[PDB]
């Protein structure tokens, strides 16, 4: 990790927020979720039950948290890659 | 993550190796071991960006074949003298001109370094000599440093990096 | 191996944390997260001795009971202002007087630090202002630094170690 | 609604930080605040847990992440409550 970063817009529908964040492509998905949690300023209940989620480009899905973020290629519609943070339980 | 090829030049004994090792490893080399050619790689953060510095620490002003090679491949040059030795200061003008002739331009990332500034009781080269020289070198960057005191060491290499990004 | 308890003090937003994290970790903290009290330990080589530095990075004046315990226990003090905020420079006087009251003497290892010297366009506190203040504090050590540019960062902590050693 | 100041030591970084923690929220959320205050300086960060170190009449133990923070009475050693952040 460490060498690079990529800007990704992250939508949190339960907060009706989106945030653009720098995420580490060579880090696990769980560390990208860690960055999203630290950007929300503890505004989420049961936040640890939320997971990063790829919208349909089709049909969506939660990202495997053990995978490196770069294992999920970006959607090339958007100028910035787009992910969602949704309740996973 | 970009690579920066930095070259440390100067006459023998001015502290080219001590500066390099102080910056790379954080220790002061009290020995004087005459250098043929040593290289070091270190990942540092400069101006919010991760950078891979490759620092080339050279022989005295000597091993001419290698000298032509690191002048064509180097991106930034620190020209080092000792404030205790007037001749090592006088030696730098020739170096600066050799570099520019090989790069075929005067727009060459460069920094002038007066090392051993902790040795005030042995200073022969005034700070203003180095300032005036640097001014003549098209307002070249200039620093007085001490590898022994770790004063203005990282500032040398980080300034080269900023010059290369410009 | 000797231990040195250093304390970074100043008003809020001047760069206390960024100077500390820059020195200890080599990264620049672009965020402003208000500190209550942060501690860092780091082994370095200073004047060819291995040294254990304990750096206490403190809050902005807030936490007045906590202040007396880190003033009694600190061995050396960095008094930090920002060259872009006059108010943070004026606050440093009542801060030094409190160190002298608590420790009962004026021979306290101390350095005055004007931080954010990379922000020349926003300078409000002239360099001579800082030099004058240091002089009236019993010829106190004085540096202008930049945590963002990594200029004069380690020089702050190495100089306190040297004052403690003397 | 509430907040209290707790000094958290991270031995693997050799650092300590005073943090405002919510006593009425679960321990995992207090761990979330510790994580956010380290930026990303800790490798393998999620294998760390909040730990109550040994102290006077008190053995060391990892805090149960599903209990509310306030269900662990603070140690009486220090002026501020002290916890550590330790690898598992
Ligand atoms: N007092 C003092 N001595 C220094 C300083 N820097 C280097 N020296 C000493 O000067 C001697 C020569 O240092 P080197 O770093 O080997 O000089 P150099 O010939 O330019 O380096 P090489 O590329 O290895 O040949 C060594 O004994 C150093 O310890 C300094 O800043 N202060
Ligand atoms: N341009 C510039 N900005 C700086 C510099 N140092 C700190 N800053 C910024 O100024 C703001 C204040 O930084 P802090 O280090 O948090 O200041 P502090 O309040 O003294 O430190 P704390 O102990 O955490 O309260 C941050 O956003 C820093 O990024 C600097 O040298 N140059
Ligand atoms: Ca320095
Ligand atoms: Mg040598
Ligand atoms: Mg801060």
């Amino acid at each position: 990790p460490g060498a690079s970063a990529v800007v990704v817009r992250v939508g949190i529908p339960d907060l009706q927020q989106t945030k653009c964040l720098r995420l580490d492509p060579a880090a696990p998905v769980w560390a990208a979720k860690q960055r999203v949690l630290c950007a929300l300023n503890h505004s989420l209940q049961d936040a640890l039950n939320y997971g990063l989620f790829q919208p349909p480009s089709r049909a969506g899905k939660f990202l495997d948290e053990e995978r490196l973020l770069q294992e999920y290629p970006p959607n090339l519609d958007t100028p910035l890659p787009y992910l969602e943070f949704r309740y996973k339980r | 993550m970009r690579e920066y090829k930095l070259v440390v030049l100067g006459s023998g004994g001015v502290g080219k190796s001590a500066l390099t090792v102080q910056f790379v490893q954080g220790i002061f080399v009290d020995e004087y071991d005459p250098t043929i050619e040593d290289s070091y790689r270190k990942q540092v953060e400069v101006d919010a960006q991760q950078c891979m510095l490759e620092i080339l620490d050279t022989a005295g002003t000597q091993f001419t074949a290698m000298r032509d090679l690191y002048m064509k491949n180097g991106q930034g040059f620190a020209l080092v003298y000792s404030i205790t030795a007037q001749s090592t200061f006088n030696d730098l003008q020739d170096l600066r001109e050799q570099i520019l002739r090989v790069k075929d331009t005067d727009d060459v990332p460069m920094i002038l370094v007066g090392n051993k500034c902790d040795l005030e009781d042995e200073r022969v080269v005034g700070k203003e000599q180095g300032q005036n020289l640097a001014r003549q070198w098209n307002n070249c960057a200039f620093l007085e440093s001490s590898a022994k005191s770790k004063i203005n060491v990282n500032e040398i290499f980080y300034d080269l990096v900023r010059q290369i990004n410009r």
